[PDB]
């Protein structure tokens, strides 16, 4: 499961223009009781 | 309240439309 | 509405004000009278 | 005759405890004080422990320690009903010798002396209200506003329509009424008060349970004559668990912890997760451990954690604290353990720490190097630490900000000239050296 994270929601009609960064999160998926998972992106090494 | 953050409403999106302020990047 | 939205559309007028209520009562003691000075008040 | 002698002598040391023990009352004192007091002879000396208390209640330097000297007579009227009776009628009768001469002071004092005995219920409201009603058929209205300022809760509780009656006689007078412009303004603002309703006004010295006061709440009337025994102030001559090997607990939330930080993509939301727990001043310290430790298993460095201390930084200081502490305790005590491959995530992890300047730079004199005194090991920490710290700066930057640093320890312009061997000579083994041209000349110096 890659899908849980949290997913910037930042401003709808700033980002068009700005690239404003990372003002918000909205869920990513859900649950009952939270816990966590991890996730891929985290297991493997970035290219640079 | 929601200012203009978040989705036009929750349906199609699977999410929970659930949307917080960042405590992250502030200052 | 009309003001800060850009393009609204179907858009009713939101009914603005009200005279700002100053009713002052007493639920604690039954034998307070009817007309009395609350505390609350200024004193003049 | 030694006898005489004896009980004067007795009779001198009482009154010489007694005083110092008045005189070094406070809040947060009390119970001590009251312990020292209780073991003095205070039935005997039931005067001097009463003119004690009121001359310095009443010095006015007090005033300040009213509610404490009535928390102190509200543990001993429980004790000796007696004693609080005696300090009660005596008080009284003070009120009523300054009321009669218009001594203003000492109103003011002796007012919100029994003001303070009534919130500790030592004596009756019947008493605050009969010296309100005398103070209010005068004008005296400054006198009568402190008093009941500091009374005015317990009255309302108590004895409501009596205090509501005595309000709307203070509010008759105000509206309908002429008075003195700096008598009025203090009048009205009592009458603020009864709006807001005392909240400046209950706050205090309640050190005995509502029923270990042994309740002896004593009814005077402002209007006995009523004894006041003054003779008892003479001299006289009386002929009468499990041990904790284990960090388990620790564990789980390091599993938390580690949970968080495994989850998460980017680096960004890392931080709100890790702030959004809320977590205790003590332990924000290990947290970052968690984070270090978990950044030395990936096997390569990655931007991420940069930009998750880097966002943890700038929310509180106590991380600020909190990077700067581990700063120290990894490169003193911890370094030992780490193979020359975790080297090479700490080197840069704190490399992007200090070049943006959230460490800060400073921070850095705890390297010193010596060959008495170094790691080899921490010789390349070290070695990757300003290895990254170039390619962000460009080694031109560097040089500004390392001479504006003050490095001293680190780089010896005082002498010691074999150190400067090793200073120079290491960073010219580094590659770079261009640091070290400023020390070159100072070895030409020493020879």
């Amino acid at each position: 499961s890659a899908s849980h994270i949290l997913i910037p929601a930042s401003d709808l009609s700033w980002s068009k223009q700005t690239d404003t960064g990372i003002t918000h999160f909205r869920a990513g998926m859900t649950h009952e009781d939270e816990k966590l998972i991890p996730t891929i992106f985290r297991y493997i090494t970035t290219w640079e | 309240s929601y200012n203009g953050i978040g989705l036009k409403s929750a349906k199609g999106s699977s999410t929970s439309g659930h949307v917080q302020r960042s405590l992250a990047s502030n200052n | 509405p009309h003001l800060y939205n850009s393009r609204p559309r179907s858009v009713r007028i939101p009914w603005y004000n009200n005279p700002v209520s100053c009713i002052i009562q007493n639920d604690e003691e039954y034998d307070t009278p009817a007309l009395f000075f609350d505390p609350s008040l200024n004193p003049i | 005759d030694e006898d005489i002698k004896f009980q004067r002598e007795n009779w001198e040391m009482i009154r010489s405890h007694v005083s110092p023990i008045i005189s070094n009352l406070t809040m947060d004192n009390l119970q001590e004080s009251h312990r020292d007091l209780f073991q003095v002879n205070i039935l005997i000396g039931r005067n001097i422990i009463c003119k004690n208390v009121v001359d310095f209640t009443l010095n006015k330097q007090n005033g300040r320690l009213i509610p404490a000297l009535s928390a102190l007579i509200a543990l001993l009227n429980s004790d000796i009903p007696d004693i609080g009776e005696t300090l009660a009628k005596e008080l009284m009768l003070m009120f009523v010798q300054q009321f009669n001469r218009k001594d203003y002071v000492s109103c003011g004092n002796i007012l919100q002396c029994l003001s303070i005995l009534f919130l500790y219920d030592v004596i009756h409201e019947i008493v605050i209200l009969q010296i309100l009603l005398l103070l209010l058929e005068k004008n005296s209205l400054r006198l009568v506003i402190a008093v009941m300022k500091i009374c005015g809760w317990k009255l309302a509780l108590v004895s409501k329509k009596t205090h509501d009656m005595i309000w709307e006689k203070l509010r008759y007078i105000l509206q309908t009424q002429e008075l003195s412009s700096t008598l009025r303004e203090s009048l009205e603002t009592l009458f603020e008060i009864r709006q807001k309703d005392y909240k400046s006004g209950s706050q205090g010295l309640f050190i005995l349970d509502p029923t270990s006061y042994t309740v002896h709440t004593h009814s005077y009337i402002v209007s006995d004559e009523d004894e006041a025994n003054k003779e008892l102030g003479n001299f006289e001559k009386c002929e009468n668990q499990i041990y904790d090997m284990t960090s388990t607990n620790d564990v789980e939330f390091k599993k938390k912890i580690y949970l968080v930080l495994k989850s998460s993509l980017s680096g960004d939301e890392a931080a709100h997760k890790l702030l959004k727990l809320k977590i205790a001043n003590n332990l924000k310290k290990s947290v970052v451990d968690i984070i270090i430790k978990s950044s030395l298993q990936e096997s390569t460095f990655s931007k991420f954690y940069s930009i998750l201390s880097e966002r943890m930084i700038t929310f509180h200081r106590s991380w600020q604290t909190a990077y700067n502490e581990t700063f120290e305790q990894n490169y003193t005590q911890d370094i030992e353990d780490y193979e020359t491959d975790q080297l090479r995530i700490l080197g840069k992890f704190w490399g992007h720490l200090i070049s943006y300047e959230f460490l800060p730079m400073d921070c850095l004199k705890i390297i010193k190097l010596t060959e008495e005194e170094s790691c080899p090991q921490g010789r390349i920490f070290i070695k990757f630490l300003f290895q990254e710290l170039v390619n962000e700066l460009g080694l031109d930057e560097l040089q500004l900000r390392l001479n504006s640093s003050k490095l001293d320890g680190m780089f010896p312009l005082e002498g010691d000239a074999e150190h400067i061997r090793y200073s120079i000579n290491f960073f010219t083994a580094i590659g770079l050296g261009l640091l070290t041209e400023d020390m070159r000349s100072r070895l030409t110096i020493i020879q």
